[PDB]
């Protein structure tokens, strides 16, 4: 079985949320 | 000059194809020590951490640190010209915006040699904090890529589950439901086939199925791969490379 | 409530694709005899009859008579994701709509759970008269698959003209002719190699290639095929399913 | 050599045509 | 009437993949001497021309010379209903408005005739300059085949530089800049990885690479190739279909 | 893994017309 490409689920936050420069 | 001579090309290789759907531009930070890189995606969801120590090459030569901007698409464009047993040496010009890559085969009677483009980019860079998880998967590479690409066709989202018995991926979508069970396999020597689970604590977290799959693009580079989790922290999805490296995609969970 | 439980969960699989070309819903008929689909093609034009003996099975539990409305996509892309030397069980509620599939490695180590929807669907059934046919071919599946292949660039149809020292399959189109002539011969040593033609009666029969081409998606099922036939009558390409069972395809002939 | 999908011939007759519903 | 049974089936499926794509059409000389096609590209571009000598044939007559219009796709497409373990028949009459091809299995027990539908072609000849070049490089068929297939990578265009030591293979363009070299080499074993040069001056000449990719298409009708060229001069790639005759495509460089 | 990236043709190319003649 191949990947079905999913969308980007509405809840996703970004990884710069959880770290810092 | 920076120029290092790897006998695995295909390591090479099989990064790129890793990446190159992940991530357009990215930085190669060059030291002595070593290659790093570190860069988020595309859509910013995502974070890519590469490292290949020195010590892994068998030639490794840096004159200074080095900041190589280089367009991941036509760095892969070039690496898939290169052989798989095709030893591939890097090598960089002090002055230079350009990268030269370097393919020499093992029939020892063709040389290919390619040059490339650098560009000036600018570097934002993410502490990642080191850290202990509440579980740690370590489960066969094949697995987990099968599993989430079986799992792409029942819904938007997988749900990781730990205990000590074993790990259990879930998902559900308008054609209904999967769950899928691996039992634990620590006992047995296992070293390839094997399941491990160093939970600390249980831990239920909600991955996005896209993002996994381009990360299930770095499977040939490791027969095994682990996942680190913990509530509300973003989950380390680790291929190690032999004794050179590792790569590392970070991703976050549900709230 | 039912229970099948099916050692070679491969032949699910086969069987479904071969299925899902023809027509996207059809209602599976779950009694204590076994597990009976019989369906027309979306354009109501062929016929297909499914039949999987409950003697097939390692384990066959049947209460109440049933009828599954199955999405035939769906129930392959479930399918998919079953390993090949997985053990596929289903099971289902009665009066219930949902249906269980459970997929069981060989190693032991994981096991997964589908729960596919059913769904709201009446399928009216056309009796099948039992009935004697003046040519019966049985030949290689494989070679009758490859035969249509190649007809499909000829022509729209292929003519079968059955005659005792062989059969031959033959189209016109812009392109030109062919004849494609087998020997019939009892001789060889393996018997699915064999072409075979228990005849009462020479019959040629012009046939429509748009869905032998279909017919043939079942040939991995089984090494070999039989095509019963006799003038304006309806053709039966059949496929035997390991001795659980038939998978067999209606579809009449030109006037 | 792949499978060239042809078209259903004008001449094609139904299934219904030679068996009994239902 | 003429009629040619080749043992060897596959050269003749061999040559039509070769050619299907860059030619539309084309007349099928034949002669007692055998059977000859020239043409070019429905681009005007580059020129093939094949050669198969009747010696070549375990069977041949033509007793009348005959130029048949042939579209070759349709004639591959006929072709690929034959196997490659088959035996290959041309029969065609004279004035023929039709041309038929035979094949004949290990067995016997599969016979195949197809009829493929000839056409007018108004085609003249263009005469060869038969000449003494200034490089003539010969290399395994498949290592020329990646080389221009891996600078299709990197341009539009590639550079062919000829010295006693060695031949180089070079391009350029968005992505950057690339060199592959080609030592002679000493050997003698084997003759398939052989590479050897006969210079009498050097030669650097460019040319598309669009061409060669297609000309490259030949490479399964022989294990080694060969190329030919002089300042100025259009190139002979040179394939040789053992023990027959050659197919050669013949290219223009830049300026 | 190498497909052909399959190319334009250069504006300088001369078609073989111009190196041969007919017969």
């Amino acid at each position: 079985n191949p990947v079905c490409v999913r969308p980007t689920p509405k809840w996703q936050k970004g990884i710069g949320e959880f770290f810092r420069l | 000059m920076f120029e290092a001579r790897l006998v695995q090309g295909s390591i090479l290789k099989k990064v790129l194809e890793a990446l190159k759907d992940l991530i357009n531009e990215a930085c190669w930070d060059i030291s002595s020590s070593g290659v790093n890189l570190q860069s988020m995606d595309s859509s910013h969801v995502s974070l890519v951490q590469l490292t290949l120590r020195s010590e892994g090459f068998d030639t490794y030569r840096c004159d200074r640190n080095l900041a190589m901007g280089v367009n991941l698409t036509s760095m892969s464009k070039i690496l898939k010209c290169a052989g798989n047993e095709d030893i591939i040496t890097l090598r960089a010009e002090d002055n230079a915006d350009t990268l030269a890559l370097v393919f020499e085969a093992p029939n020892q009677e063709k040389v290919s040699d390619y040059e490339m483009k650098l560009m000036d980019l600018d570097v934002e860079q993410l502490g990642i904090p080191e850290q202990e998880y509440s579980c740690v998967v370590k489960m066969p590479s094949g697995e987990f890529a099968r599993i989430c690409r079986d799992l792409s066709h029942i819904g938007d989202a997988v749900v990781i589950s730990c205990a000590k018995d074993g790990v259990k991926f879930s998902a559900s979508g308008e054609l209904g439901n999967g769950n899928i069970k691996l039992s634990q396999t620590s006992n047995v020597d296992k070293e390839e086939e094997a399941v491990t689970i160093e939970m600390n604590e249980p831990v239920q977290l909600t991955f996005a199925l896209r993002y996994l799959n381009f990360f299930t693009k770095a499977t040939p580079l490791s027969s095994t791969v682990t996942l680190s989790m913990s509530a509300d922290v973003p989950l380390v999805v680790e291929y190690k490379i032999a004794d050179m490296g590792h790569l590392k995609y970070y991703l976050a969970p549900k709230i």
